[PDB]
RNA sequence: AAAAAAAAAAAAAAAAAAAAAAAAAAAAAAAAAAAAAAAAAAAAAAAAAAAAAAAAAAAAAAAAAAA
């Protein structure tokens, strides 16, 4: 405790000017200081920033003059503490540079697994009636397959539209009930017009802009678990947005798109739930909030969005089973309780529908651990119900569960891009089976970029840039 | 210094090298006494466990972690070498 | 130990009193923007965000906007009135014209653009926001308070138009209408007053620039020795007149008399050479300004007299806050990694953790007790403890809790060792 | 611009910054005195350095003292301000060879100060003032070394030329020694059949190294030994048939060319046998060997084999003693087993064979020096902790 | 006491501009945050050229001269070898002030105070910016005997521009920006002595024009009396010798600065019009103002009109280059107050920021206001970024401590720390909270 | 004979192929941190491959000018790469403080690009104020 | 009756072999023999030998609508 302390007397603990921040300080070094600053890109100056649950004795223990608000989600507003990337209009100004001119732009395949290959990229956009002008297509396809156009609301749904096109359940259901007049289901038909349209137009292009209009003007005819769905919907207006592609749009717009797809499918003349028990999942959901005053509900729910707690190895098929048989507690108030209700919730899918839908919402480390996994999702698994639970094997001869061994084959995905230039897109990966041949293909659809790649390439997920969200596994034979 | 869940290791300054717990095996959890290793004499430990994983450890102190681990069954209560006996 | 206790007007000129808090307010008039205007237009258009505006009429056209592809604060104008711009050759070419202007107190052109933002067709151009934007009429007669004016300062501002005309001359162009005193822009205690507007929306709605050989900018630079004229006239008899109050005194080309110009209140034969330079528009001049300025002759010396004095000044206040940099870095790498939610409870952070004293002589600075047991600054030992840790020097640390435990004697290069260790570990794996 | 930072080489251990602090006093500006005890056991590495203040008083202690025996070995004080350079540049003490056998660097200094300050002298001034007649001189740079060369290349000085030309080799005053008319190494050729002559021992030989004297060797025997003395011009012409003729056909027979009675001025034959030992010398063993030290005086070799026959094939059992009398602990048996080895790690390690301790390690002079090492580290380590018990200790 | 550096890339180092190279216009860097280093090494450099003594004694000089102590000597280049040297760094009675004492021993027939003091006021009624302050002046007993003594202000960088292009170390010459601003000054300086209505006085020629300030100096200090220690036209005709001597030597050192070779000088018969039409590297302009500056034929006191009567555009650009100084001088400055407030800032944050008995549960919040305090410091420190990775942006952060710093009544949303329990708060409530924290803990009267 | 006529890297920076192949270079240097080091005193008893394999367990020497004169006279000097700073820390601590024969095996960053002569320079100056201040001292 | 301690701290010590004139031998074809810092001190990255770089990929749009 050495005495260079002879003197240092006032306490001028802040804001002082009769002495100012220039030191007095050090005695005299002879080498490097702590300050050296390693060097950093610094690359987020001005990117447009912008502006039950009760809440819980973490807190309210210390709570006085208090204004807390128990309302965070997490799909809601994103990632805790994080700092968004950097897209100006130089890329608007990109979008005024051309996308591609004699040559190809298919190239799928990058040297380098960072850098996007053109494949992936933006397509230009489609000049109309300019001066003597139109925008053509015919080096973007080769195939015999109908493109879409992104000139619409969703910029979402183009994929939902590739891939709901290639379900033959879906597809012949929806073909099946188009042959009737059915005018008070809108969505059925109008998509059924549209998938119609793709099929018999041959590699015509085509756009959604009846179905757009449709689905928009039935989503503007608004103001039930319906309405409990489409209170967060409509806030998709003035397009200006920190998240074009948005963490939760298309996953509710998928969900309560197939809700309004067996709406619709109730109300037709004939009424079939065909879809509905053919795609639905027999959650048999136990919102166990009293010993009396709770409830157990079997819902068909056709989709199975992935909350990811625990992650409950690596790969995908234990975190299925973990989603299909899963217990947790909740603080939501039951009135019985009157305080906090200290609730437990189990859920347990009761069927194997032959059609399984998967909706990620995670955090980013596992998807990198997806992009270190190599083959971490599964191209086709056998699933069986154990006593409370789908185990869901690779073969049956790893466990073959206690009821009726299926045989599910993925048919595809979409993968959300976020390139290089920080534009964010969707395209369709999906796996069209030939009888003639008995085989299979991978299409990529872009926009209206229409190839095959490979399988493990459509299986690699080890790009930064690429990311899976939306995975219908079908059963193979329904494949 | 060794406790029932802590194994700390101070420099004669007073100032902290090392401390651990059971780190991800469980090594420190059942703790009894210290030893030294039989490369040299005041140097790495051979650290008495009983059951934390029924196999007694070497943990080389001036690396940081691990030395050696051993099979032994029975439970201990007292250890002493000269130079390289156990 | 290495230091001790250490470190109106007639040609300085420039001597605010108070003067890095009028720095600090200037850049206080930088910080902030009312994000409920209100306005129809948006926040974000066309590579810009935050649009805050200023005074009304240039009650708009005059915006304050933080920038999207550089992060600087800007200004805008609007011009919400033409709506056709067909071609784009002559936008292109006035993107030329200014986008190769450069000098001072000529503000630079950053760009321009049509947009349909507004509701309506507006060219919305671009320049560079500076704070607190005032006339010299303003600094004085429109706006509290009025200093008296010398004619010192008349010769500054005589040198910095002088400056424009050699600026835009060397650009073999002219200005038209923005000499009156509303229309240009002074920087503060200094006049040393920048120009922006340099009227040229007529070029947006004709075709006369240097193409027009009748050329006819020379009529305009005589055109602007007229407005230069009045303009230093008005600023004379205002401030004979307005000594308290009496501003202003609006005079035009038809008032330019030049027997009371010559018959001025207090300008020398020097200023009335001047002036009769100016007012003496008579033909197949096309008027020196090497006659003008060896008729000036002085005063260039006294604005470089005044220039680095006030420069000199800077350097001699600025001796006394450089001790921030390495400091603030110091913070950055103290605060970037301290309390991280993984990191505030585990294993290698206890008290039998690994990183246990980085925290406790942290705080120890920062609620070190009193007699009374009261956890007081001190910032005089607050600092020289910076300064000590920051060395990497061997010392010996004497640290409680209070009570017995956890006290551990230590030397610094070892804390610096483990801090740019940590701070790499968080950097990357 | 170094004031003065000067070389002083050819020390001797006595010479301490004392004694040069004595020597360079009454100079005027003593600053520094930077004596070159390398780190490895505070050995010279040949020189030291001296700073000073002045650059006129280093100026003067150069050029006054510039071999002078500073404690009785000439002074090599002159300029390494180009010598790192001349280090990590190859350059530095050229060649000017044939220098003379009793002249030094002061005296030579002071005659070619004319062709400049030498920066780099050094005749073969060892063994206190004795030269061998040669060196490395170089002056200041290329010119003036340039201009020494053009302007003296054989000159006279104390009836010797000098020689930069070319990059002689040592033993210059004895030179012609070497090159005397009589005495040369030969070049014996084994197994010669008898229609070898005189007249051929010269024909394709003497274009290899020029012969007059071509002598088929009879031994005083009467016949041939198969072995003729061939008589070249130089001993590296006796290299380059030992090397080049070697099992030669010089008509149709063989040329086993060995070198008749060397002249030690090609040398170094068989020193890589040395290096052979060394794979057996102080890395002793290869695992073979058994260094058994601590036998009985009645453990001769007799009893060491007799231990160790059951330990694999005994090749070499050998125990020296006082000329064949006392031994004084040690004996060896290299083996021809290295498991077997092993098998006396565990066994004949902490042996008793007659009635005192086995002691087996390998077998190393090496490291006697790193045991001093040692000894040095445990000497240092309780100075340390006696000078702060006698610190503390108050 | 010791001689050491500390300057070896030590106070701050140096950073690879191969990333700034190819950087873009969002991405800032710390030197761009904070200040380049050469500024702050000069300033550095400065401070301590005004401290140079560590303390002692030095009584070996005669050490008080009339309240003028710690005389110690300007060894920088100092042209008095082989000599106890006349001009010191000396520290007055007020301001301390950092002086340069020039004191000429050894005169008889100066006994007069009535020639020195009219020219005194005669130089101290004098006022430019090269025309150091001349003070100070009387005989004393002390320097050996009779030193007439003067006082110049301090000024460090001893400069004489033989030694700013010369000696100079990384040699750089002076082109046309400088040849125009040394012509400026020097054409001020001779406005000045013609408007005093003195002579050149003695010194040019790499003699008292050492370079004090940054953008190129004059800073004359000796013109002074030559000879009449102990007509006035033909003083001001042969200033245009002097001058144009110095201009046709540095105009023909360009050539000679081309190498690192040091120059002698070319005093008045090697002025040469051959060499004027010959020299490279010049404006033809510019030698024809030399042509003018062949030295002043007929002896009337001329003015510097005649010498300006070839240019005034280029006045403006060296007019313009000292405005383009002072403003980028004062945008880091203008960075350096900002650091300077928010480092004081910081001082207030965590001046009550982790109490020991507050670090109980996750987050480390005792008592009612403590939460809402500490709400911020994620967001604000302990940001990772989007991929996942902790990471540290400084101008995420500085565009923080810009919106904070004033405290404004804009609001933000957080999430801190179970993502649950929403935040959105306004800043001068945070202003107004961590006052009345701080008068909470450090109530500085009792507390 | 198939004479392959090489040709030398003329082509430099037209596509977009090395401007984002760059971009990933300085993406590199911003993660190298000092591999390549300026190996400083190629000692007598220590030659090129010699040090390229005693430095071999102890980084990927990718670039290896390591020669001396076209192995006639020395170089002393060449290059080595690491594998990482705290990699060039045990480096550091490990070869430190051995004469081979006369000059350390000294491999480590590179400066001196003027800063030799700036110390020099500053080393001048102190000798000139001390030298007058000892002379005012001496000559009391 | 030259009859020495039978080795601490993994000490510590063996070699596992030659010019062969045995007889009538001349003067460097070597391929190169080639030491200096240490007052806070010597310091290429890009990727590294052009022993043969043709290098504008035509264009044309009289224009829309849609009453
Ligand atoms: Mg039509």
């Amino acid at each position: 405790d050495y005495f260079n302390d002879i003197t240092s007397d006032g306490p001028i603990s802040v804001d002082d000017e009769t002495y100012p921040l220039s030191s007095v300080g050090m005695p005299y070094y002879l080498d490097k200081l702590l300050s050296a600053w390693p060097p950093v890109v610094f690359k987020s100056e001005g990117t447009i920033p912008q502006l039950l649950a009760v809440i819980s004795s973490q807190n309210e223990k210390l709570s006085t003059q208090e204004f807390p608000l128990l309302r965070y989600d997490r799909t809601k507003y994103g990632m805790r503490n994080a700092i968004p990337d950097y897209v100006c209009l130089r890329d608007i100004r990109k979008q005024i540079t051309s996308g591609l001119e004699t040559s190809d732009i298919q190239t799928y395949t990058s040297i380098n697994k960072y850098e996007v290959p053109p494949a992936y990229s933006r397509l230009p956009l489609t000049s109309g009636r300019f001066g003597t002008d139109n925008f053509d297509f015919t080096p973007f396809n080769n195939t015999e397959y109908s493109g879409l156009d992104p000139d619409v609301d969703n910029h979402y749904t183009n994929a939902i539209i590739q891939l709901y096109r290639f379900i033959p359940e879906m597809f012949n259901f929806v073909v099946g009930c188009l042959k009737d007049e059915n005018f008070e289901t809108t969505l059925l038909t109008d998509l059924g017009y549209l998938f119609d349209m793709m099929e018999r137009s041959h590699g015509k292009i085509c756009s959604s802009s009846n179905f757009q209009a449709s689905l928009k003007s039935l989503t503007d005819k608004r103001q039930e678990e319906y309405l409990e769905s489409l209170c967060i919907r409509e806030s998709i207006e003035d397009f200006n947005s920190s998240e074009s592609i948005k963490r939760n749009m298309p996953q509710k717009f998928n969900r309560f798109l197939l809700s309004q797809l067996i709406k619709e499918e109730a109300q037709t003349v004939n009424h079939n739930i065909t879809l509905n028990q053919c795609f639905g999942l027999e959650t048999e959901i136990r919102t166990e909030c009293s010993c009396d005053h709770y409830d157990t509900t079997v819902k068909l729910l056709p989709s199975l969005s992935i909350s990811g707690i625990n992650k409950t190895g690596q790969n995908i098929l234990p975190y299925i089973e973990y989603a299909m048989k899963n217990v947790t507690q909740k603080n939501s108030i039951c009135p019985t309780c009157g305080k906090t209700e200290t609730i437990t919730q189990e859920c347990t899918v009761k069927n194997l529908p032959s059609v399984l839908s998967l909706e990620l919402s995670l955090l980013d480390t596992e998807f990198s651990n997806i992009r270190s996994s190599k083959n971490w999702l599964t191209s086709e698994f056998y699933g069986s119900i154990i006593k409370n639970k789908a185990v869901l094997r690779s073969t049956a001869s790893e466990l073959k569960g206690t009821s009726h061994i299926f045989k599910y084959e993925l048919n595809g995905y979409v993968a959300k891009i976020t390139d290089n230039n920080n534009e964010t897109r969707l395209v369709t990966y999906v796996k069209k089976y030939n009888p003639k041949e008995n085989c299979f293909k991978w299409l990529m659809f872009n926009d209206y970029l229409v190839v095959e790649i490979t399988e493990e390439e459509a299986l690699k997920m080890t790009y930064p840039w690429k990311t899976p969200e939306i995975i219908i596994y079908c059963d193979a034979e329904e494949l | 210094s060794i406790s029932e869940d802590s194994l700390h290791f101070a420099n004669r300054r007073g100032v902290t090298k090392l401390n651990l717990t059971s780190i991800d095996i469980a090594a420190f959890s059942e703790l009894n006494t210290m030893c030294y290793s039989p490369h040299s004499l005041k140097n790495n430990i051979y650290c008495g466990g009983d059951n934390t994983n029924w196999g007694i450890a070497s943990i080389d102190l001036n690396r940081g972690c691990l030395d050696s681990l051993l099979n032994y069954s029975s439970k201990v209560k007292l250890m002493c070498s000269n130079n390289k006996v156990l | 130990m290495h230091s001790l206790l250490q470190y109106r007007s007639a040609d300085q000129l420039f001597i605010p009193n108070n003067i890095r808090e009028d720095l600090t307010k200037k850049n206080l008039s930088i910080l902030q923007v009312f994000p409920s205007s209100g306005k129809v237009i948006p926040s974000i258009v066309q590579d810009y965000f935050n649009l805050v505006p200023l005074n009304f009429n240039n009650k708009t056209t005059l915006f304050k906007v933080f920038s999207n592809y550089d992060g600087k604060a800007y200004v805008l104008k609007r011009l919400p009135n033409i709506d056709k711009s067909m071609n784009p050759n002559k936008i292109s070419k006035i993107y030329q014209i200014w986008s190769k202007i450069n000098c001072t107190n000529l503000i630079k052109f950053r760009d321009i653009f049509q947009t349909t933002k507004f509701g309506n067709l507006s060219i919305c151009l671009v320049f560079d926001y500076y704070p607190n934007s005032l006339s010299l009429y303003d600094y004085h007669f429109v706006n509290f308070p009025k200093f008296p004016i010398t004619n010192n300062y008349l010769w500054i501002y005589l040198v910095q138009l002088t400056n424009v005309i050699n600026s835009i001359h060397s650009q073999n162009l002219s200005i038209g209408n923005t000499l009156n005193w509303r229309k240009v822009l002074i920087t503060g205690d200094p006049g040393r007053i920048k120009l922006s507007h340099c009227n040229f929306m007529d070029l947006l709605f004709n075709d006369d620039t240097d193409t027009v050989v009748s050329s006819t900018i020379e009529g305009q630079q005589q055109l602007d020795y007229k407005y230069l004229g009045e303009l230093l006239f008005n600023l004379s008899i205002n401030i004979e007149n307005s000594n308290n109050n009496t501003a202003p005194k609006e005079y035009r080309l038809e008032e330019i008399t030049p027997q009371s110009i010559d018959d001025m209140r207090q300008i020398d034969d020097k200023f009335k050479d001047v002036l009769k330079y100016l007012i003496s528009d008579n033909g197949d001049s096309k008027k020196s300004i090497h006659d003008l300025t060896s008729h000036f002759y002085d005063k260039m010396f006294m604005v470089l007299e005044s220039s680095q004095t006030y420069t000199e000044y800077m350097e001699s206040v600025l001796s006394r806050e450089l001790e921030n940099g390495r400091l603030f870095r110091l913070v950055n790498k103290l605060n970037c990694i301290f309390g991280r939610i993984e990191s505030r409870i585990d294993i290698n952070w206890s008290e039998s953790g690994t990183k246990f004293p980085i925290i406790l002589f942290y705080d120890y600075v920062f609620h070190q007790v009193d007699s009374n047991g009261k956890p007081i600054m001190d910032l005089t030992h607050v600092l020289r403890c910076l300064n000590k840790l920051d060395a990497g020097i061997q010392e010996k640390l004497m640290l409680v809790t209070p009570d017995e435990l956890n006290c551990i004697i230590i030397s610094y290069k070892q804390l610096k060792d483990l801090i740019e260790s940590t701070f790499r570990s968080i950097t990357q794996a | 611009n170094s004031s003065a930072s000067l070389y002083v080489g050819d020390l001797e251990p006595s010479v301490s910054e004392a004694h040069l602090y004595d020597i360079f006093s009454p100079i005027g500006s003593v600053s520094s005195i930077r004596v070159c005890r390398d780190a490895i056991t505070k050995t010279s590495l040949g020189y030291a350095y001296v700073n000073f203040n002045d650059h006129e008083a280093g100026r003067k202690a150069i050029e006054q003292l510039n071999y002078t025996p500073i404690k009785g070995r000439l002074c090599r004080i002159m300029w390494s301000q180009r010598d790192p350079s001349l280090r990590k540049k190859g350059s530095g003490n050229i060649f000017i060879k044939n220098l003379h056998p009793d002249i030094d660097n002061k005296a030579l200094y002071d005659t070619f100060s004319v062709f400049g300050d030498i920066l780099s002298s050094k005749i073969a001034t060892d063994e206190n003032g004795k030269s061998k007649g040669f060196g490395f001189v170089h002056f200041e740079e290329e010119g003036a070394a340039k201009e020494a060369i053009d302007a003296l290349n054989g000159m006279l000085l104390n009836g010797q030329e000098i020689y930069v030309a070319p990059h002689l080799s040592r033993k210059e005053r004895d030179s012609q020694l070497e090159e005397t008319k009589a005495h040369y190494t030969n070049l014996y050729v084994k197994n010669i059949n008898s229609e070898t002559t005189d007249e051929q021992f010269q024909e394709l030989f003497a274009k290899f190294g020029p012969i007059v004297s071509a002598s088929l060797e009879k031994d005083a025997d009467g016949k041939l030994k198969g072995f003729g003395f061939v008589n070249y011009e130089k001993h590296e012409d006796a290299v380059k048939a030992v090397e080049a003729l070697n099992d030669s056909e010089l008509n149709g027979e063989k040329l086993y060319v060995g070198r008749a009675q060397k002249k030690n001025e090609r040398m170094h034959v068989l020193k890589k046998q040395y290096e052979a030992y060394r794979l057996e010398k102080m890395a002793k063993y290869q695992g073979v060997n058994l260094f058994v030290k601590n036998l009985d005086d009645s453990v001769d070799d007799e009893k060491l084999e007799e231990e160790f026959a059951p330990y694999g094939t005994i090749t070499s059992a050998k125990v020296m003693r006082t000329e064949n009398g006392k031994s004084k602990g040690f004996g060896f048996v290299c083996f021809s087993t290295p498991e077997e080895a092993t098998k006396a790690i565990t066994e004949k390690n902490q042996q008793i064979v007659a009635g005192k301790p086995l002691y087996v390690a390998i077998a190393q002079r090496k490291d006697v020096r790193r045991s001093q090492l040692a000894q040095q580290i445990q000497a240092r380590n309780q100075m340390r902790y006696q000078q702060a018990t006698a610190a503390a200790a108050a």
